[PDB]
């Protein structure tokens, strides 16, 4: 009785953790894929401008 | 004193008093005669069981839930489920407690107003009010934006809010709710060779529904891959033996939602009803209530339905903007904690309908400023 | 003590102690009641947002200027925009600072006179001087002579001036400005399908049209170039996603301040306006007036237009003569730099309308000497 | 050979040839593919049904109407529409017959562009013509000046105009029409507790309007006399039986027309937009145009509007200006009617768009000198 | 008794739902905020670059 929900509602626990995992990983490399575009985007007018300053 | 926080509902009736966590008391709203004839004498058989007592003596019973969707169709039994639920299962007289009924958005006029006189008349309470399920629903969550789909087992609505500000022009109400998968399940059932018919057997329907049915991410995908493996089907022990096994009639029952063509009504699903009842708002705050899309209501428990959610509006709303469904686990019992924080406020102390007021102006004063 | 440099504007509120580069707080001039009925109770919902805190819930609001055209028409929100300037803008009480509001040209006497008995009643300044917005605009671009055009957003207005001796007979008034292009954007956008028909949408048109649109060159030439190529189709991302393309409305809005005849206006553009303006003026100082023509004003910050109003300007000016046109990159807050500087002039100290002095004669002593 | 005055509407189509009365045929502009299986076989189910042959058969349908507010969403729905028009219900083939038809002020291009493009390739017609709602109506009355108000069923705009110049920056066209007013009228049907949800059903509901609805000369003493007495409440047959009464939803749907924040549009009324649009002419011409003031189209038709607009008008204007306002017998068929007298005069022979015409510049032409 | 081995573990993934709905909650909204700098940041280079268009 009992046994049976406590059976279904361990088996259905683990479904919600495992699948959220390969997200969470996805959401991080994307994440820092995106951080990565930016830093290389930085850096070329920061020099730029390094070489613009004071002219 | 304190507050009782009751909330009719379609299907259980939940109460409790103001400023707990969870309903005292939960049981089905159903009231049944006898049928049969009755030869021993003196059993002490009463003339109407209601309420969960007529959840274990079913079998010779006819249950009837007093009410359809939202609206209630027969007054003297709801009477009957009002005065259990006040005496038996609280164990509080009325005539020394304020009443915070619930009522779903669009109901008819009469509905309201028969309750409120039912409410001051017969029970006799000091000061009664009655609110919108969408909004409690709102208060729980902890927000004060967002548009929520309560979808309920009588009656689907969809109230969007924002800032406070109620939109009356967009909200969306549906019909379709968990009594009708309930009878679509029993419908499809009879395609495996088992038949339920009477009305006893449709709380077996239910509770199979209850247990077992999950909504699909992917439709046509689950369609497939039940007609080649066998890894879904699942069985289920009914009340006498002779277990029972459910096919793809799982993911079936509660795919009705998303496509209420299965049950021959013509309006789209609940994942395109949110998506035009965000669209009928202002253009400025389409993305805050994209961002804070809340579920409430029983039927929103399926397992499985926040995700198939968020991929339909994903599919449907523009690329940009961040789609984010807020499905607390409390889900069921969010209308009822809503409506017990707001019954513990102090800024709504006066906005009770007071019973001289009521002496004053006869039953239409809920229309009134006291809302 | 410092002196309070105002600036009401049409449009945008600027204001700051006289003595800095720029204006402190610079927000909208729009005061917007909520217009739904508002559920939740005790979210502190306010009953007039005004400034910078009504651009936010523009969604639920009904935004409308205090300020048409220069003249101010709803006192009472202009009352209260100033009570939010004053009091939580800028913080200090106007009990202790001295005000200096600016006015259009060739504005009603009411409304001024409204004004001063306002700043001196319900505010109670220590004294008070107005001043008209081309002098101040004249005097942050560091000349004495020149004439300016100051195109602002409620009232365009050319004021010549010479060895600071103004010429009261060659101003000339003209009331196109930022916000007639604001709706001839909103009407030809049409044309595409967009609709934007709310006050608040109002505020995303205006958006469009400072991110995007520009002053053509040539006319003719842009109207045929971008009716082949499609190098001229830039896009734009709503609040809510749904991007836009412009085509050649983009050079098409702000064309309407050299032909009016566009919003079906009589008159002739800001580039003939101001030629009869310099016309009017005596034979001998129309060299120096033609060599610093002066620009000023929001709406003069379309990118190409320095070169369009030179361009036009030397077609009709006798061809000796050198037209140049002076744009300051810091247009926008030209008008309130020349006040800060005014303000800061010792000369002028003993300029103000002291109290004891509009005690002593009533509103109308702002017509009087102190001007 | 004679001209096809065909007008596409939005509700209904009306077409006949130049030269008569009264339209020819008819009929409802509506597409309904079969929503149902269907056993019997060889019963001859088309799979579109258009026109008036979808009001009877809507039982099994799904009514979609092409054109949503004047512009045109579905192309191909539309292109059956114009067929059946003419071969069905005219029995006239298009290639021996010069077409004129009629848009809605302020439309996008790309719907004018779409549509003559179809009328020489699919119909090759040997020449048509595109004339705005307004211009039309005011032909049917015999009138040269006046400012008429076509509140359609899709849009309303009005046009002014004065001794045959029309005058485009004063065009105020607004989105609230006959369809929105059936959708606010089944929204507060449901407060009796009659619901209405199907697409076939909002036909019932359109009957409804069309023959209880009424405009109230007074909206409060209406609503405060409906409140008491029940001399107001008129019962209605629907399709099956089961009467309905009608209490104050009588005067309640039609008002929107007059207060648009009923259906939570933010703009002004029909009586205050025909206002702001006179006011935006020139001072001298105001005195014809207040004298002049025309209606047309068929949401003009409630009983009791020609004096509700012309009492609100009154109250706006000035005290010394007459108000007069046309209000025809033949209000729904004018647009119809004035295009007949268009196509029907010899000075307008050589306007059309022929067709050798269009072969040399492409569908861009109409937007030219052949407007 | 059966029923703890799996009431472990059936609280035991309340904890796993929790971490893992904040965790994502913040990382789309982290992720969010860093493309819309991006965007501001190629949007500030290309009209910065047509502000100037030649002088
Ligand atoms: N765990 C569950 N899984 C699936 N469906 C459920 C679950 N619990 C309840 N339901 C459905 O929801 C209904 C109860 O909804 P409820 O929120 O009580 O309605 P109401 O709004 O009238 O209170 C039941 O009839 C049942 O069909
Ligand atoms: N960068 C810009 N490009 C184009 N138009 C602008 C720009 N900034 C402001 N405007 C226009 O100018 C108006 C602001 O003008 P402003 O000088 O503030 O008026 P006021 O004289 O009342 O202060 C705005 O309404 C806007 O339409
Ligand atoms: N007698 C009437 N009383 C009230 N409303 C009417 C009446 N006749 C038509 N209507 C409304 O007007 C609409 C028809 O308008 P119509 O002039 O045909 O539009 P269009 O400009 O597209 O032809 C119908 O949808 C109906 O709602
Ligand atoms: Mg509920
Ligand atoms: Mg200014
Ligand atoms: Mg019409």
């Amino acid at each position: 009785d009992k046994l049976k929900e406590a059976e279904t509602r361990a088996e259905f626990a683990e479904r919600s953790v495992t699948k959220l995992e390969k997200s969470i990983d996805d959401l991080e490399d994307e994440l820092y894929a995106q951080k990565l575009k930016y830093k290389a985007i930085s850096e070329e007018l920061d020099h730029a401008l390094n070489d613009m300053t004071s002219i | 004193t304190t507050a009782l926080v009751c909330d009719n509902g379609s299907g259980l009736v939940k109460a409790g008093f103001a400023g707990d966590d969870a309903p005292r008391a939960v049981f089905p709203s159903i009231v049944g005669r006898p049928r049969h004839q009755g030869v021993m004498v003196g059993m002490g058989q009463k003339d109407s069981y209601v309420g969960d007592e007529a959840q274990s003596k079913r079998g010779i019973l006819t249950l009837k839930y007093p009410i359809e969707h939202g609206i209630i169709t027969n007054w003297d039994d709801m009477e009957k489920i009002w005065h259990h639920t006040f005496y038996n299962e609280l164990r509080v007289a009325p005539e020394e407690h304020p009443t915070l009924l619930t009522e779903a958005p669009l109901n008819p006029k009469a509905n309201r107003e028969k309750m409120t006189q039912i409410m001051f008349e017969t029970f006799n309470v000091p000061a009664m009010y009655v609110a919108i399920q969408a909004v409690l629903s709102l208060y729980a969550s902890g927000r004060t934006t967002g548009i929520v789909l309560d979808s309920g087992d009588g009656v689907t609505h969809n109230v969007p809010i924002y800032e406070g500000y109620a939109l009356p022009h967009a909200i969306m109400r549906l019909d379709l709710a968990g009594r009708d998968l309930t009878d679509y399940l029993m419908k499809i059932l009879t395609e495996r060779g088992y038949s339920f018919v009477t009305t006893a057997e449709r709380e077996i329907v239910r509770d199979i529904k209850e247990k077992l049915c999950y909504v699909a991410l992917d439709f046509e995908n689950e369609m497939a891959t039940a007609a080649s493996s066998s890894s879904l089907e699942k069985s289920y022990e009914l009340p006498d033996g002779q277990v029972i096994t459910i096919g793809n009639e799982r993911f079936r029952c509660p795919e009705t939602l998303f496509q209420p063509s299965f049950i021959g009504m013509e309006s789209a699903g609940i994942h395109e009803t949110t998506y035009n009842s965000i669209m009928k708002c202002d253009i400025d705050i389409r993305k805050d209530l994209y961002a804070n899309n809340v579920l409430s209501g029983g039927t929103t428990m399926y397992p499985g339905i926040a995700d198939r959610m968020q991929k339909e509006i994903t599919a449907l709303a523009p690329s940009t903007m961040k789609i984010k469904i807020i499905a607390p686990p409390e889900r069921k019992y969010s209308v009822w904690i809503g409506g017990s924080i707001l019954a513990s406020l102090s800024t709504f102390q006066q906005m009770w309908i007071s019973k001289q007021e009521y002496d004053e102006a006869g039953p239409s004063i809920v229309h009134r400023k006291c809302f």
